[PDB]
């Protein structure tokens, strides 16, 4: 455990970032 | 015909298994573990079905009443993970409660739901990764089931379900670690629909509200019933928990009620994207993203959805070859044997042959069936361990609770009510395939179950 909630939270993180990153460059 | 499996018999065989094993996982590994056997081909293809075919934005409360059967469910679960805190499900809890009679009854309508939700789960699965590939296309004919006109097999339902027992077969041990990243993969996924999908919903989509009334609602939610399919999961983990009594409880209720929200908001978002009548499609979500035209967003929901539904593939499977071996050692069903050393024989189960049978009604059974025939099954389970929780309270009152369900009688009454409502509203055919399974189980009670380690 910690790790696994800090592992967790990170990649949310980082695919929110790429998700809304993409997002933003479409018609 | 009743006679039941004490409790410190239960506790000596998790004891034993468990000696050997590390205790770490606390109450969010086990919220994981709940996550990841819960969000699946349940929200990702039959919401899309359910509502251009049952309800349609009403399947929104049509979530509500099939989410509320599964809460009351789930809290009697929590109650038994807590007092009988050993590696298993239902099966075990009714040979506690009620006896061998109706614990093997259910142990063999889970034998048969277990692996109809694999092939359910791979079918959904398939619609996903041949969606992502377009954009490539495979051969026509082996793209689904076999109706009357093109397609014979359903290749990628058929190859997903070989490469997980190939998996299993491996022996590779499971990293919670590992479950921590592919289950925040499935919900990422899921809330960049929710935040991307929010910005293109016309309320004009919600308008004709419950255009086949509440009888749709109704039949909407037995279909989406399946996606609340496994919370129970939250047991196996029981021989590396430190604390399980309380923590096990927590992992069950938790992991249910956080997709239950995540449930509401995506039903509201896809039929306010897409009008319900477009919705009846392989791939509900990804299409929605692709009709509003974020085409690179529905490509990285697709790639979310292939990782993160393989992980309930993985878990049904487990829970069937787990649930073999908990039945042969009772004695109900025979022995199998296979050297793990040249010269070292232990207990084996034919996960090749328990692999091949999923394979095939994953390439042949149309989703809706396969779906439907676990829903009645699950439905049967959940009523039984409701009830449970009330004939323990009864006989062997004294045990231990640290989780006990809130109000006694009524909560696992309103569970057996919710349940039982939902269980008439599946079709007529749908008790063919499911009574006639039963009929064969309690025919092999009679001439091989009463052969078993309780007899004496
Ligand atoms: C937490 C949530 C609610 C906020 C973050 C959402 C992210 C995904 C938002 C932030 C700005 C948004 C963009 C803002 C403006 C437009 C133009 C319009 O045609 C709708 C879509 C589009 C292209 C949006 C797509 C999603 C987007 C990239
Ligand atoms: C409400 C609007 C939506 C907003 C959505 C916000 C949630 C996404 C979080 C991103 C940061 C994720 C990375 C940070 C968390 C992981 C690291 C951490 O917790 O601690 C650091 C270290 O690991 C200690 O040892
Ligand atoms: C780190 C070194 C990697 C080297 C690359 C080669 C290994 C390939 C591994 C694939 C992941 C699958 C691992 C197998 C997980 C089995 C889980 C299991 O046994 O049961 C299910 C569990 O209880 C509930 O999910
Ligand atoms: C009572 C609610 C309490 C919760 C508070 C959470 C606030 C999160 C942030 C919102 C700002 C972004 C709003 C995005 C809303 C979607 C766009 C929309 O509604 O309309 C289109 C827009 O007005 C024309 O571009
Ligand atoms: C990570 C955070 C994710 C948060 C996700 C939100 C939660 C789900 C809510 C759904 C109800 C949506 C109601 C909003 C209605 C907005 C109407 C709108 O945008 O209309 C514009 C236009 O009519 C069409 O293009
Ligand atoms: C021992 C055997 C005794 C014989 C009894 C066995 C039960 C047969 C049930 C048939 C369902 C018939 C379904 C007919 C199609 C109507 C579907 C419909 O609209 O149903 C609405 C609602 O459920 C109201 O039936
Ligand atoms: C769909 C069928 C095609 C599947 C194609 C899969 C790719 C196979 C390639 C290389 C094997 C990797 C060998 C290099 C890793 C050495 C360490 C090792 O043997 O790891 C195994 C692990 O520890 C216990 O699973
Ligand atoms: C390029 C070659 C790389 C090397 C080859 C690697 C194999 C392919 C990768 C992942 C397998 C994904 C399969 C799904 C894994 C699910 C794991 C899981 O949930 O395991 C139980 C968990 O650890 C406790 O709950
Ligand atoms: C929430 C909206 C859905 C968005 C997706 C979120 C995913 C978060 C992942 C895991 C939850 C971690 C466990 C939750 C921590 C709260 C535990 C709690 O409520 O109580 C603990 C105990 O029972 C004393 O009351
Ligand atoms: C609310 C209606 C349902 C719609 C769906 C939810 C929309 C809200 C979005 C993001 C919540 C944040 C999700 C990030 C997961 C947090 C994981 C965690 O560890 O949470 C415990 C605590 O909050 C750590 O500070
Ligand atoms: C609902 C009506 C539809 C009914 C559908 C019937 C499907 C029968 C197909 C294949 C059976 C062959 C595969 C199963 C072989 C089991 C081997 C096994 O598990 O061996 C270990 C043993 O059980 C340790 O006790
Ligand atoms: C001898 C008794 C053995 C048990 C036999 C149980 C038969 C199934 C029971 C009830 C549903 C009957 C109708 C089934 C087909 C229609 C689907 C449905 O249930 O409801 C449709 C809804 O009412 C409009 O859309
Ligand atoms: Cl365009």
């Amino acid at each position: 455990m910690l790790g696994n909630m800090n592992v967790f939270m990170a990649v949310l993180g980082i695919i929110l970032f790429s998700g809304f990153l993409a997002a933003y460059f479409s018609h | 015909l009743f006679r039941k499996k004490p409790i410190q018999l239960l506790m000596k065989e998790s004891g034993a298994k468990g000696a050997s094993l590390r205790k770490e996982l606390g109450a969010f590994d086990l919220t994981m573990l709940g996550i990841g056997a819960i969000i699946g081909t349940g929200i990702f293809v039959l919401t899309g079905v359910a509502a251009a075919e049952h309800a349609g934005p009403a399947l929104v409360l049509s979530f509500i009443l099939s989410g509320l059967a599964c809460v009351f469910a789930a809290l009697c679960y929590a109650e038994f993970a807590s007092t009988v805190p050993v590696s298993g499900s239902a099966y075990t809890y009714s040979y506690a409660t009620f006896g061998e009679l109706i614990a093997w009854i259910l142990g063999w309508d889970l034998i048969l739901e277990y692996g109809v939700a694999s092939s359910a789960v791979a079918v959904g699965w398939s619609g996903y990764f041949q969606g992502l590939l377009s954009g490539e296309l495979p051969k026509a004919l082996t793209s689904a089931y076999d109706p009357a006109k093109g397609t014979f097999i359903d290749l990628p339902a058929i190859i997903i379900v070989l490469f997980i027992t190939f998996l299993l077969n491996l022996g590779a041990k499971k990293s919670a670690r590992f479950n921590a990243v592919i289950v925040a993969i499935k919900v990422a996924v899921v809330l960049l629909f929710l935040a991307v999908g929010v910005w293109y919903v016309k309320p004009e989509n919600w308008t004709p509200f419950m255009p086949y009334g509440f009888s749709g609602v109704a039949t909407g939610a037995a279909t989406v019933f399946f996606a609340y399919i496994g919370f129970d999961a939250v047991s196996t983990a029981a021989e590396e928990v430190r604390n399980p009594q309380r923590d096990m409880p927590i992992g069950i209720i938790v992991s249910l009620l956080v997709c239950t929200l995540l449930y509401i908001a995506v039903s509201l978002v896809l039929t306010g994207i897409v009008p319900y009548e477009q919705l009846n499609v392989k791939n509900p979500v990804a299409f929605a993203l692709n009709y509003i035209h974020q085409d690179w967003v529905a490509g990285f929901i697709s790639l979310g959805a292939i990782a993160g539904i393989t992980t309930v593939l993985l878990v049904m499977m487990y829970g069937q070859t787990r649930l073999f071996y908990a039945i042969s050692r009772d004695g109900l069903l025979p022995k199998v044997f296979a050297r793990i050393s040249p010269t070292r024989q232990v207990p084996y189960v034919n996960t090749w042959l328990t692999g091949a049978a999923v394979a095939v009604f994953a390439g042949i059974i149309p989703l809706n069936k396969l779906a439907e025939l676990t829903n009645i099954g699950t439905l049967f389970a959940f009523i039984t361990v409701s009830i449970g929780v009330l004939v323990l309270r009864k006989t062997q009152p004294d045990l231990k609770r640290a989780f006990r369900v809130p109000f006694v009688p009524v909560v696992p009454i309103l569970a057996v009510l919710f349940c039982g409502y939902l269980v008439l509203q599946l079709p007529a055919m749908t008790w063919i395939g499911f009574v006639s399974w039963l009929l064969i189980g309690l025919v092999i009670y009679f001439i091989y179950g009463r052969k078993h380690s309780e007899l004496n």
